[PDB]
């Protein structure tokens, strides 16, 4: 999610993420 | 004795030989067109290259060359593809695995250089390690799993020997191993089930041979009945024909003892053919063995929560006692570290009791193939205490196994020790290289020049000190002290008849004869006491550890000694202010005054353990009525020496007695006690570093170095 | 001097080998490597290097 | 000596070659000097007969003079004296 | 298609009943195709005869010792289990051996009926001491392979019987290893090295011929589904 | 590799510490690196600790200090304020852990919370003593480390190796995405920038293999060119492939074309292969690897590598060099693929030694030998006052010529002074997988290929399916990287699919499973994040419920182990073998770059020893430790011949070559030339070194 | 001694899959027989495959065709999965021409007399209004896998593109045996062999070709004497 056409990769994760990953070339 | 050489590398190495042969076979008119044929890779070139490569050895080298078995000569055969194919038995010599390593190939040209590569450094002529004589071209890891699986015996297995009576006979008895192999091809027998075979082409062991057959003479073809498993018969058919039947389960120690016996008693060609047969059978039965890892094989102990709760209460008790103020910060850390060391041991013991004997993890560790049990404990179990960036333990342990998965904070704490280990491995490799360079430079002029200097000097070796109850407990380090040495005096019992006379090699039969006759000490020839003006003689050095016979009269025994000492760097760690690892070896060989220097006594007498202002001062009053000897500035960081109990005031001491606890310096042992007692001190103190890591060097490689430190005298009057 | 100058402290070794006017008999294992002749060990010693090989009398005349 | 037939560079067997000499070093120079004499025989073969003789054993198809020299050592067709 | 080169076959006789065959140059991968099939067919397809069961008189409920002779029951059984014999009629037949007085019992001491021949008459069986008596009835029938001890089918009718394992196979031990020939100008062909050891009932050449015959008809089963289906031709000799 | 070269913090350089003079204390991991530098990803050479990588969430101050974000918690209630704290302010406060339980509004569930105190202390404080919290687990890791699934089951050495080998993988020709991944692969692929991303939403108007033109929502359009078959800085290929159809509506930020190592927009560095974890006949002894021949026939692990060769024709003292077909005396066989200006044709196959650009230089006047003059007088050839110096394909290389780029002085291209023409030729070849090549997985398990077996002698399932790679058992437990085994188990479950039987309620092991992980279709893509992923209870349950193949045949049992047959003998292997799907990738350590050999080639200038390197012909070095091994063996003649007539004896090298070619005995050596150079330097330092006779 | 001889029968599952049951075998022989048949089926069954192609605009494999969506290497990978059964021993050529918008499938190849294309729905390339694909493909017989025979070896032109050839028409072979093992030692085996082909031959013809190869090879050990 949050990327408009991403493939559906179902996650085993249990925790909610409050903060999204930044730009990685900032 | 073979290597696989890629054909595109061989065509470039052997280019003038193939140009000559192309001209000789009239494939080319002259050297110019023959060179063009080789450059453009015509189809005649490969037919010629087989001919010119046949029986011309190459030298293969893997860098860094730590000892001399890092260059070996092999007889090449051409392979397709672009990789060299190394025999799986020479990887321990070269220290090579196949994760991306590279080797160098060199070509000997002249007749002398080809003869040296073929005779001196062929790979099947160098089985034994020149440092201890242990076999290096031995089965390892998969060839150990396969032979251990083949030769283990499983009770209750298929088609076992029943002793049954009352209604039918025994039905486990086979008339030949051919019949047993046919029954195992059907689903009727296991290779690890205990049967009774009738063997005719395998020699019985000594007790069975003595009972059944006469004054001598098993004489192949004479039948005897064995009580063993079929896999043990299949293992013993790979050994030589006259080798007696073993009937044991093949741990790596058992296989190494067998190969040592073969190398002592049989020729070199027999030993090389036998280890190739063991290579083949080990690999086959390793893939038919059933060793895998799944997550259901990594069992977890069912009492781990109970154990860790029981020790969590004790740690909580110590922390609340710190919170009340009863004990300080550092003693609380010491209490916590002892609590969690006990918890780690109890978790490992409960794990070892839980796992069955045929688990793959347990089998790979227990067969001596690879690994140790602390890795099994951290994988299933508990990682335990981990260190700091300094090196001290952290009083919170890692209570998760890697099967469970570490937490975020446990993983971050564990990375400190992991990275410090990797950086220290790099630095240790550089330091071991520097030490080997210095040892080569000091002892390069010790070569064997003679056969016998005929001296009557020697050293006394220790050889099984005597128990008070009355028996001879064998010395634990007697393979590196008294084997492979020439006797210097006739060894008698109660001044009676001689047992081993002067000039004998002191092998296993001689050491057994001496201990049966009850002799605790012998005097052996050594290179410390050699009378030869330049170099050493061959009788004083003794047996070459790599060939098993007396050393030749041109050998560079000092280069061999320097590489034998300096190759077991990189596995010499300090511990888990006394130096203790490779920095300890680099300061015994450089004759420095040590870091934690402890004084030694100067004269026999009684002591004055004066306790000064917060630290000691020791005075010795001699029994000769001479003046007192005073050791003034002694800090109380170092504790007093314990022997049999601590040194107390008003006690009697000997001339070389070490007063405090620490490292005595070698310069004062030489002044006080003499040149013999600094050779005993320096050889024993170097070997204590190596023996703590389980490394075997013979003593004669350290006495080649130590002899070169005591070559000189200092002038006190012109 | 030639094997001590190549060990370490080359400048200090060469500056008092010259003052003492030292001479080097090339006996060692390292000085024979530098100047390019046979090391005095192994097969490079006179016992082994000067082996004289010939056919025996029976095998010479019967072939 | 009971073994399978040695193949390639391990024929003739080394523990039988070393009964003929005093050390591996002596065997190296012994075989090397005889190999040089065989090579000189093959090269001065076009002209008249000179001081170098042999092979005293029957050589193979394209066999190297080191292999011929080691077989003549093993079959006791040579002699040497050390210096 | 057509095969690259025709494979050959060359024996190398080691002892009287032992050989070592080499089949080369096979196509890449046909060493393992040919080798295991040839080995299992040699060890399991050729018929032969063997001793099925014995009855030693005086031994009915104590299978430990025989009154009179030096060996015990398991040593006599292992001696008779390695007796190479060949029979013609497929029915189970019975033989007898009797020897009285002291002396040695060999395998020439048993009189066989018509059709059954004993092939090692010099084989030791028992030693008769102090004027004993040995009377054994052997039962010999035919079969293939190695079949184990079939139990007492008529348990209440034959109470003195002792069933033994039957080695019906005339060939005793086969091994093979496959190697490489000519990887360079031929691209990694194969070479299969069989190693047959038989009894003296047949020779290893006849063992390999009978194995090749039965394998030819066993794969002709699959060949006779579409007889005009293109395989790999091997060419004339 | 590109994204991790940026976000790199190197401690060495002009103005910072050296490598040899750096202590062992600056190479450590410090408790103030939490959230700022990764403890795992660092080089393993002699740079360990002196080069690191930025963590995922870290920022950099105006002053140059690294910050990391925290959630402000007040009165035991974790709010959604994000505060960026540098290491000093973090030392002043007390910071919780991101996986401590939360009562659905922010309030902590447990009474005492595990925290991180001022000096790296980890304690248990009351729940109102806490005043910050991490935003996520995997806050402490970097980008390349957050792509290792099941990282917390691997030891830190093997995780360091896995993260460092992940950026050596080569782009393959097809590039599929992993079955079991983490969630990092999408954002690391969009943020690296080799993917073409739609800048503004629209509808795709026309797609070709060269461009995509989208028409925006207000009239205007925009075309995006693709980079087809472009050489990267390291020789690999940089293809870009569209993944949109011709009427598709795209959104802003949507991936519109793929890249080198991506599949449908997410980073895909390897392939999913069926593995068996047995030993097999010694061919995978000590980290070697056995592969199927299916991976060679079906081009699974096949990659394209491009080389670039350059020549230039500049002015000399005796004239100007020129590029021409009219080369000196070479045959018309070797002038066949050259067009009528002396350059190769595009599409032409080149071998080692073939002419690429035909150049010739003016030579001048020299004195010819009487033998050469007599040969010229016999055959009638002329002097040829120009000397051939063409550009040829170097040793061991081949490929197809795919592109030529020629610059000229007369066409006002900016060339350096003197150069009149510059020609670049691009030679691309497609490389299959062959033994000697190095593969890896994401958990530090590298190894060269030892054998490539046929398909029919490979262990196969009861289905008839051969395995694709065989890995050895002895290399797993002494290295503590059972993340590879748990990845193999999850990969089998993602290949085959599953269905949890929630008939009598959800089973107890699946109580914390997210919904719609309660069933999956075959070849599902799943994601286990780094420190918050699938537990071992969940892997046990998913192994026990998994779909059949085509018949009702569950091939891999509840332990993850299958029954295999031997491909050669045909008999079944006697115990079950662990099988599954591991994601392996092919590393840029191939054999065709590593192999070199030399008989005689270039030599140095002052001392006359061979040059070094594969780029030359280049000799191998025979150093001090090798000399000590030769002296310890006793090999005086081998050592002497290596140190004189194979390096330095300049008049002995030629006689050795002549004696080999004429078939004579190798001659005696002489003085090496390095000793004479030493004697002249000692003499020029005013020392009277002299050699004496007797 | 059993006198019953082994017989082979057939059960047909789908159009390109069947099962063959061979019984009664000697006890221990089913696995060996089935693996001899399987090792011959997966390696030595002769078929046909595309040997080289030539697209008219292009010169090498590393380029693009104007208008079509896949580049030339991707078209090569799409044509690697084309199942074609030929009949002539010499190489024959078949052509593929498509103009304008649409999807090029493998049913657009027009083959000569003798060769048929067995999956007319396989996708090759996709085109727009400006695209035109014109490619000719050379079909040859053989067996096994042979890699791309280079142009310098064949002396071919610059536009020609050699292509890996996979001639085997067999997809996936397995087997299973059912040993009986009665108490009275009258045991046998029963091998059930499963053969699945890729629409180019029937499994009966694949098994007959494997049986013919094995009968020719084991005649050599038979004709000793
Ligand atoms: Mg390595
Ligand atoms: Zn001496």
């Amino acid at each position: 999610n949050s990327v408009p056409g991403a493939p559906n990769r179902v996650s085993f994760a249990k925790l909610r993420e409050p903060l999204e990953v930044p730009g990685l070339l900032d | 004795h073979q290597c696989g050489l890629p054909k595109l590398m061989a065509l470039e190495l052997f280019k003038p030989f193939v140009m000559k042969r192309l001209v000789d076979l009239n494939h080319a008119q002259n050297i110019k067109s023959a060179k063009r044929m080789v450059e453009r890779q015509r189809p005649q070139v490969w037919d010629v290259l087989e001919e010119v490569i046949a029986e011309h050895p190459v030298l293969l080298n893997r860098a860094p060359t730590l000892h001399r078995l890092g260059i070996q000569a092999f007889e090449p055969m051409l392979v397709e593809g672009k990789a060299i194919q190394l025999h799986p038995l020479v990887c321990e010599a070269f220290n090579a695995d196949f994760d991306g390593d590279q080797m160098a190939v060199h070509l000997p040209l002249s007749a002398e250089a080809q003869a040296e590569a073929r005779i001196l450094m062929l790979s099947s002529n160098n089985i034994l390690s020149p440092a201890s004589g242990r076999p290096l071209a031995m089965p390892r890891l998969d060839m150990v799993t396969g032979l251990y699986y083949l030769t283990t015996e499983v009770p209750g297995d298929t088609g076992e020997y029943q002793p049954a009576s009352g209604d039918h006979p025994e039905t486990g008895v086979y008339s030949s191993p051919a019949e047993a192999i046919m029954a195992a091809d059907r689903g009727v027998l296991s290779v690890r089930a205990k049967i009774k075979v009738r063997l005719t082409q395998l020699r019985p062991p000594v007790e069975i041979e003595a009972e059944l057959f006469g004054h001598s003479g098993w004489q192949p073809g004479d039948a005897w009945m064995a009580e063993t498993t079929l896999g043990r018969v299949m293992f013993n058919e790979l050994l030589p024909l006259g080798y007696p039947f073993v009937n044991k389960q093949m741990h790596k120690k058992v296989q190494a003892a067998i190969i040592n016996d073969l190398a002592e008693r049989y020729p070199m060609i027999v030993v090389a053919q036998t280890v190739d047969k063991l290579k083949d059978a080990g690999f086959y039965w390793a893939t038919r063995s059933g060793v895998t890892v799944s997550m259901a094989d990594v069992l977890v102990p069912p009492r781990k929560k109970e154990i860790l709760d029981h020790y969590e209460e004790r740690a909580d008790k110590v922390e609340k006692q710190f919170q009340r103020g009863a004990l300080n910060h550092d003693e609380r850390n010491e209490a916590l570290v002892e609590i969690w060391k006990e918890a780690t041991d109890e978790v490992g013991q409960a794990l070892r009791e839980h796992y069955p004997d045929d688990n793959p993890i347990i089998t790979i560790v227990d067969s001596g193939a690879t690994g140790n049990f602390t890795q099994t404990r951290t994988l299933a179990g508990m990682k335990g205490l981990v260190t700091n960036p300094k090196g001290e333990f952290i009083p919170r342990p890692v209570k998760s196994s890697f099967r469970e998965g570490l937490t975020v904070l446990e993983y971050f704490i564990n990375t400190h020790g992991a990275r410090k280990g990797l950086a220290d491995t790099a630095l240790r490799t550089a330091d071991s290289g520097y030490l080997t360079r210095r040892l080569v430079d000091v002892s390069q002029d010790v070569i064997v020049r003679e056969h016998d200097c005929q001296t009557e000097r020697g050293i006394v070796v220790e050889l099984a000190e005597r128990a008070p109850d009355g028996t001879l407990i064998r010395d634990p380090y007697i393979e590196t002290s008294a084997y492979a040495r020439t006797l210097g005096t006739d060894a008698v019992d109660e001044a009676g008849n001689v047992i081993v006379e002067r000039g004998q090699d002191l092998g296993d039969p001689e050491i057994d004869a001496l201990l049966a006759a009850g002799i605790t000490q012998v005097k052996v020839r050594s290179v410390l006491t050699c009378a030869t003006s330049t170099g050493v003689c061959a009788t004083c050095y003794g047996r070459s550890m790599a060939t098993g016979k007396l050393v030749d009269i041109g050998e560079a025994v000092g280069i061999v000694a320097a590489q034998s000492i300096g190759e077991p760097g990189t596995q010499l760690t300090m511990r888990t202010d006394i130096t203790g690892g490779l920095p300890r070896v680099q300061e015994l060989f450089e004759a420095r005054v040590p870091r934690g220097k402890a004084p030694i006594a100067d004269v026999t007498g009684r002591v004055r353990l004066e306790d000064g202002e917060r630290f000691y001062k020791i005075t010795i009053v001699p029994d000769d009525g001479g003046e007192e000897v005073v050791y003034d500035k002694i800090s109380k960081r170092q504790r007093l020496r314990v022997f049999k109990r601590v040194l107390s005031d008003g006690d009697h001491v000997e001339v070389g007695q070490q007063l405090m606890e620490g490292s005595a310096d070698p310069h004062e042992v030489l002044r006080v006690q003499g040149p013999r007692e600094v050779q005993i001190h320096l050889v024993r103190e170097v070997q204590e570093v190596y023996r703590a890591q389980g490394v075997s060097i013979h003593d004669k490689h350290i006495e080649v170095i130590v002899r070169q430190m005591l070559r000189r005298v200092t002038i006190i009057d012109s | 001097w030639l094997s001590a100058a190549s060990f370490q402290e080359t400048t200090r070794v060469l500056t008092d080998a010259a003052i003492n006017c030292r001479s080097d008999k090339l006996n060692g294992l390292k000085e024979n490597v530098i100047i390019g002749k046979l090391i005095p060990a192994g097969t490079g010693i006179n016992r082994y290097r000067n082996i004289a090989v010939q056919p025996t009398e029976e095998a010479r005349a019967a072939a | 000596g009971g073994y399978d037939t040695p193949l390639g560079i391990t024929n003739p067997p080394i523990d039988e070659l070393l009964d003929r000499v005093s050390s591996k070093y002596a065997l190296v120079i012994y075989a090397a000097k005889r190999a040089r004499q065989i090579n000189d025989y093959y090269n001065q073969l076009g002209e008249g007969i000179l001081e170098y003789v042999g092979p005293l054993v029957e050589p193979g198809l394209q066999e190297k003079p080191l292999s011929i020299a080691l077989r003549e050592i093993h079959a006791d067709l040579l002699e040497h004296t050390e210096g | 298609m057509l095969i690259s080169q025709r494979p050959t076959l060359s024996e190398d006789v080691l002892t009287d009943n032992r050989s070592q065959f080499v089949i080369e140059p096979l196509e890449p991968g046909f060493g393992y195709t040919l080798g295991n099939s040839l080995r299992r067919t040699l060890l399991s397809s050729i018929p032969g005869a063997a001793v099925t069961s014995i009855r030693i008189d005086g031994v009915l409920h104590e299978f430990t010792t025989v009154p009179g002779v030096k060996e015990d029951v398991t040593e006599i059984i292992l001696n008779l289990k390695s007796l190479v014999v060949s029979s013609e009629e497929d029915e189970p037949v019975t033989m007898y051996l009797r020897k009285q007085g002291p002396g040695e019992v060999t395998a020439g001491d048993i009189v066989p009926p018509a059709g059954v021949t004993v092939h090692n008459p010099g084989m030791h069986i028992a030693t008769l001491n102090d004027k004993g008596k040995l009377e054994v009835e052997l039962v010999v029938e035919r079969g293939r392979g190695y079949v184990p001890a079939v139990q007492n089918r008529a348990s209440g009718a034959e109470i003195g019987r002792i069933p033994v394992d039957s080695i019906y196979s005339p060939v005793l031990k086969v091994t093979y290893k496959v190697d490489a020939t000519r990887v360079e100008q031929r691209t990694d062909f194969d070479k299969l090295i069989l190693d047959v050891e038989t009894k003296n009932s047949i020779s290893p050449r006849d063992a390999l011929a009978s194995a090749g015959k039965t394998l030819v008809e066993l794969f002709g089963l699959a060949r006779e589904l579409n007889v005009e289906a293109e395989g790999i031709e091997i060419g004339p000799s | 590799s590109g994204l991790t070269h940026k976000r790199r913090l190197s401690a060495l350089g002009p103005g910072g510490l050296s490598r040899e003079r750096a202590g062992l204390e600056v190479r450590d991991v410090h408790p103030s690196h939490y959230g700022r530098m990764c403890p795992i990803e660092t080089p393993e050479g002699p740079n360990i600790g002196l080069i690191g990588s930025l963590s995922v969430y870290a920022r950099v101050n105006p002053f140059g200090f690294i910050e990391t974000p925290y959630r402000k918690v007040v009165d035991g209630v974790v709010s959604d304020e994000i505060v960026y704290l540098t290491a000093d302010e973090e030392d002043r406060h007390v910071v919780a852990q991101a996986n401590s339980p939360i009562d659905a509004d922010g309030r902590f569930v447990e009474p005492r919370v595990l925290v991180r105190r001022k000096a790296g202390e980890v304690e248990y404080v009351p729940s109102s003593e806490v005043d910050y919290m991490d935003v996520s687990p995997r806050q402490m890791v970097s980008v390349a480390t957050a792509m290792i699934p099941f990282l917390e089951h691997d030891d830190a050495n093997r995780a360091l190796m896995g993260a460092n080998m992940q950026r050596q993988a080569v782009p393959l020709v097809r590039s599929e995405a992993p079955l079991v991944g983490t969630g990092m692969e999408l954002r690391a692929a969009i943020d690296a920038g080799d993917v073409v991303v739609a800048e503004e939403s629209g509808v795709i108007e026309e797609v070709s293999a060269d461009y995509i033109t989208v028409m925006h929502d207000n009239g205007t359009r925009r075309t995006y060119r693709m980079r087809k078959f472009a050489r990267s800085n390291h020789g690999t290929c940089a293809n870009q492939c569209p993944i949109v159809d011709a009427g598709d509506r795209v959104e802003a930020g949507q991936v519109i074309a793929d890249g080198p190592c991506t599949d449908d927009g997410e980073m895909a560095l390897g392939k999913n292969l069926l593995v068996a974890i047995m030993p097999w006949e010694g061919h995978n002894y000590e980290d070697a690897i056995i592969l199927s021949n299916r991976l060679v026939e079906e081009d699974v692990l096949t990659s394209i590598h491009i080389e670039e060769h350059e020549i230039d024709a500049r002015d000399t003292k005796l004239g100007a060099e020129e590029i021409t077909r009219d080369i000196p005396n070479i045959s018309d066989e070797v002038l066949a693929d050259l067009d009528e200006r002396g350059i190769v044709r595009i599409g032409a196959e080149v071998r080692d030694g073939d002419i690429l650009v035909g150049k010739v230089t003016p030579k001048g006047e020299t004195e010819l030998t009487p033998e050469e003059r007599l040969l010229r007088a016999i055959f009638g050839e002329k002097a040829r006052e120009v000397r051939d110096t063409s550009l040829k394909v170097p040793h061991g290389e081949s490929g197809k010529v795919i592109g030529i780029r020629v610059f000229s002085r007369e066409d006002e291209d900016e060339l350096p002074a003197g150069v009149n023409e510059l020609v670049r030729v691009y030679v691309a070849q497609k490389r299959k997988i062959s033994d000697g090549d190095k593969l890896a997985g994401r958990h530090g398990n590298k190894g060269v290929i030892g054998k490539i077996l046929p398909v029919e002698d490979m262990p196969f399932l009861a289905d008839g399916t051969p395995v694709d790679i065989i890995l050895n058992t002895h290399g797993v437990p002494r290295r503590m990287n059972i993340g590879q085994i748990l990845e193999t188990h999850l990969g089998w479950c993602a290949h085959s699919g599953w269905k949890v039987d929630a008939a009598k309620g959800v089973p107890d092991w699946a109580a914390r499973l997210p919904d719609e992980l309660l069933e999956a279709q075959p070849n599902a893509i799943v994601s286990t994040p780094v420190f918050d992923g699938a537990q071992e209870a969940e892997l046990q349950g998913l192994l026990s419920c998994t779909l059949p193949n085509r018949d009702g045949d569950v091939l891999v049992d509840a332990d993850g182990k299958a029954m295999l047959f031997d491909g050669r003998s045909g008999e079944p292997f006697p115990y079950p073998v662990t099988v599954g799907y591991m994601y392996i990738m092919k590393l840029h350590h191939l054999v065709d770059d590593k192999i070199h050999a030399r008989s005689t080639g270039p030599y140095s200038m002052i001392t006359q020893q061979p040059l070094g390197g594969k780029a030359q012909f280049g000799g191998q070095r025979f150093g001090e430790m090798e000399c000590w091994a030769m002296q310890a063996y006793g090999a005086a003649y081998t050592l002497q011949e290596l140190l004189t007539i194979k390096s330095d004896d300049t008049v002995g090298r030629v006689k050795v070559y002549e004696a080999i070619v004429k078939g004579e005995n190798i001659p005696e050596p002489g003085i090496p030339e390095s000793f004479k150079v030493l004697l002249k330097e000692l003499q020029s330092l005013c020392l009277n070194v002299e050699v004496l006779s007797s």
